[PDB]
């Protein structure tokens, strides 16, 4: 058949879970600069 | 099962020994998890095990066993036994047993001082902290054994290549090969650090060692080493898990690519541990930083290859729409569950490491409880769960002693509890780390020092209970799997559940380039000279050896 | 089936990487950025700067705690700190506010860690080498110090105070 969404799904949570974590520490980074 | 796969026997010993170490080491897990909850349960431990002198004797033992000994022994098992089974070849049995003894006699020597409060320096053993001569010599013999594991597997490879002139390296073996090579280049740091320094010192032959060069050489290795811990899981996850999941490994080329990239990018990234070090150029730090983001790539690749396989699996197991396929998988089988929940904890473990990895952003968290929080999702969760939840297909395959219903459900408990229990620790530890609680400290012996972390200290208390239970339920498991006097008239000649690997045309072109293992190994070596070359050469001309100290 | 899913895997495994790479590049672009700005002061100095730990507090800048702080620019003060088995000298370190404080730190025994709770001053201190770092305390008050590299049995109890006067 076709497209692997469950994969795309997972590599989504992942991609957001990255962001939060990163961008998030970037915050605290400046808050402390 | 013995005199036609004595490769089975010798493989089993790397596992058993592997698992002894893990037990003895994890004992301290609870007391430390409780410590980061401001509960001081060390008076107990100390009374229960009378040899323990300090919290830090336990940290040493925890780290040195769970992360140097259990891992290396598990790696050695999977990364020799799996390739040997695919090729259906017996590895050089001398050199296979040499190795084993090399790790045993290694471990016994190293433990002698460790257990005697004579080397309480932690698994990083940073100079000028100066341990007993037998701890350095010990760890040294323990590591060099991996060099025989290299030779042995390179040989299997050579031999298969001889009887298939032209043909492409089969999958599991290609994986195991780039792995051993990558570990060989990686191991050179610590082997050098030993031979040129820690041994000389510890014996008496010199009186000083240079902290910057030592922690530098050392880190050229202790990043690769975590990839060394992971890949044997990664092997299992790509080439065995797909089968038990009900589906197929959906790509051979990505599996190789992903592994290649590890060969390429695992070694030149150690200034990711030295971001807070003096006497190392910002230019070179920022360089290593980027190549560290570059090493996220394989693991990112993997998520999608693996996610794909397990969706496929699902779509076959009788799956459904957006989510359904997850419900569908063999959730009553500890061997599927363990490494899947593993991957689950890996998702956030990875977003720690990218944050970790990124220079300026690393002084938010370096040496806080975040790093333990980070790595526990990596190595104590996934790598360990995979290892754990794999006794259930590998141990029957190594003894011909089948697994019951009682044990299959015992496992399922051990597994689900080791998972959430870790998960919970990882909320606490990440959270305390943000709130600036440091790693490596007996902080429950300063009750008032961190009042503003009351909340996550609950999690850390809770983890330590949950996870104590888990561990004992595990020892219960492991010993039952292995002592029941049951022996099957056939299942030992019922091999590893290797997976069907989707493939076709375009693969040949892409696969062939990757099967150029000499060329990529050479690139890798060159990469390393570039990255550590100018820094090393600079330090070595400007050596500043300081005397040693025992502060325990 | 079967092969209708050996192309279509690769298809979006490409697409994923384009996105993996662009993204990691944005990080690289945002990290690159912090280099250009003030926050970069906390990156140690790259230049080797060797000393002798067995003398360090009995001659040169690390000898007397009452000398730790020297004026060095039009708005700049250098502070020569000492991390040592289970303490920091001076204790407390006294510094002015809103002035570019330039710490020079070393140890006489083992490695310790120098971590100014509330800021990014998170530098590893190493025997024989000198850890140079630059920060400006914009908001005054009492800042605590934690040794966050294990240094022996009194590690849990190794704290300092930074005193930013105004
Ligand atoms: C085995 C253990 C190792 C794993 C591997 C690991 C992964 C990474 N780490 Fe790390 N690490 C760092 C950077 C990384 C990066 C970039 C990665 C990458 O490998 C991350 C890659 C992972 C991903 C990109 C996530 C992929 C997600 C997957 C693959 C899950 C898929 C899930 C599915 C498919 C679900 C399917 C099922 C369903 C039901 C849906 C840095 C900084 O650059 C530090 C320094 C901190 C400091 O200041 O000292 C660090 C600190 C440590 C330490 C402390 C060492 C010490 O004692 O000083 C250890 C032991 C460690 C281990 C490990 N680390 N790390
Ligand atoms: C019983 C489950 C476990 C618990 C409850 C536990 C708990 C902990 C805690 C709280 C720490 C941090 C203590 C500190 O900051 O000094 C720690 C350290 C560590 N743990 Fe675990 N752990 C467990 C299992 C494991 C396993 C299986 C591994 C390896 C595969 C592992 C690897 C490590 C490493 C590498 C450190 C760093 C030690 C150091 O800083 O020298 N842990 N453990
Ligand atoms: Cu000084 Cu820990
Ligand atoms: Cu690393």
């Amino acid at each position: 058949e076709e497209k692997p969404k469950g994969a795309l799904a997972v590599i989504l949570v992942l991609t957001l879970t990255i962001l939060v974590f990163w961008l998030g520490v970037y915050a605290v980074f400046f808050a402390r600069g | 099962v013995y005199e036609a796969y004595p490769e089975k026997k010798a493989t089993l010993y790397f596992l058993v020994l592997g698992f002894l170490a893990l037990i003895v080491g994890s004992l301290f897990g609870p007391f430390q998890a409780l410590n980061y909850g401001n509960v001081d349960a060390y008076p107990l431990l100390k009374r229960l095990l009378p040899f323990v002198q300090s919290y830090y004797q336990g940290l040493t033992l925890h780290g040195v066993l769970n992360a140097i000994v259990f891992t290396q022994l598990f790696a050695q098992a999977i990364m020799v036994y799996l390739p040997a089974r695919e090729l259906n070849m017996r590895p050089n049995m001398g050199l296979m047993w040499l190795s084993w003894w090399m790790a045993f006699i290694g471990l016994v020597v190293a433990a002698l001082p460790l257990l005697a409060n004579e080397a309480t320096v932690l698994y990083t053993f940073y100079p000028p902290l100066k341990g007993h001569w037998a701890f350095y010599l010990g760890a040294s013999v323990f590591v060099l054994s991996t060099w025989v594991s290299i030779y042995i597997v390179l040989d299997l490879w050579r031999r298969w290549k001889a009887a298939n002139p032209g043909k492409v390296t089969p999958l599991v073996t290609y994986m195991a090969v780039v792995f051993w090579l990558m570990w060989f280049l990686a191991s050179l740091g610590l082997v050098l650090e030993a031979v040129l320094f820690l041994l000389p010192w510890s014996f008496g032959l010199v009186e000083g060692v240079d902290p910057l060069v030592a922690r530098t050489l050392f880190w050229w290795t202790g990043h690769p080493i975590v990839y060394f811990w992971l890949l044997p899981a990664y092997a299992i996850i790509y080439t065995i898990l797909p089968k038990q999941a009900g589906g197929k490994l959906v790509s051979d080329p990505m599996a190789r690519l992903a592994f290649l990239l590890f060969l390429l990018l695992s070694t030149p990234v150690g200034f990711h541990h030295q971001f807070a070090d003096p006497g190392i150029d910002p230019t070179w730090k920022m360089i290593h930083s980027v190549l560290t983001l570059f090493v996220a790539v394989p693991s990112l690749m993997t998520a999608f290859t693996v996610a794909a396989s397990l969706e496929f699996a699902g779509r076959l197991r009788g799956g459904r729409g957006l989510f359904g396929w997850i419900r569908a998988l063999p959730w009553d089988n500890p061997a599927f569950v363990a490494p899947v929940l593993g991957l689950l904890g890996f998702i956030p473990g990875g977003a720690g490491g990218i944050v970790n990895a990124s220079f300026t952003l690393d002084y938010v968290v370096h040496n806080t409880a975040w790093v333990p929080g980070h790595f526990h999702l990596q190595v104590a969760s996934l790598v360990t769960l995979t290892a754990m939840g794999s006794l259930y297909w590998l141990l029957p395959n190594l003894t011909g002693k089948p697994i019951s219903d009682a044990q299959r459900r015992l496992g399922l408990a051990v597994v689900w509890l080791w998972f959430l229990g870790m998960m919970i620790m990882a909320v606490g530890l990440h959270w305390a780390g943000l709130l600036n609680v440091p790693r490596r400290a007996y902080i429950a012996q300063v009750p008032d020092a961190y009042p503003h972390a009351a909340v996550p200290m609950v999690f850390n208390v809770l983890a330590g209970i949950v996870l104590l239970v888990a561990l004992l339920l595990f020892i219960y498991g492991l010993f039952s799997v292995l002592l029941s006097r049951e022996r099957k008239p056939e299942l030992a000649e019922a091999p590893l559940p290797f997976a069907e690997v989707i493939s076709g045309p375009e693969d040949r072109r892409l696969v062939l380039a990757m099967d150029r293992i000499g060329f990529w190994f050479a690139v890798a070596a060159i990469l390393v000279v570039l990255a550590y070359g100018p820094t090393l050469v600079q330090l070595f001309g400007h050596l500043n050896p300081v005397p040693g100290w025992r502060l325990w | 089936d079967e092969h209708k899913a050996h192309k279509a895997i690769l298809a979006y495994e490409k697409g994923w990487l384009a996105f993996s790479l662009a993204m990691l590049f944005v990080f690289i672009a945002l990290i690159a950025y912090t280099l250009a700005t003030h926050t970069a002061g906390v990156i140690p100095a790259g230049k080797l700067e060797r000393v002798d730990p067995t003398t360090v507090r009995q001659e040169g800048p690390w000898a007397d705690p009452a000398q730790a702080v020297v004026q060095t620019g039009p708005n700049q003060y250098t502070v020569y700190v000492l991390a040592f088995a289970f303490g920091y000298q001076p204790n407390p370190i006294e510094v002015p506010q809103g002035a570019e404080i330039v710490f020079k730190i070393t140890s006489p025994d083992v490695i310790h860690g120098f971590h100014v709770e509330g800021t990014n001053i998170n530098v590893e201190v190493l025997p024989g080498e000198v850890s140079t770092v630059r920060y400006t305390f914009k908001r005054p008050g009492e800042y605590r110090i934690i040794c966050n590299q294990y240094c022996g049995l009194g590690h849990q109890n190794m704290f300092g105070t930074i005193v930013v006067k105004e």
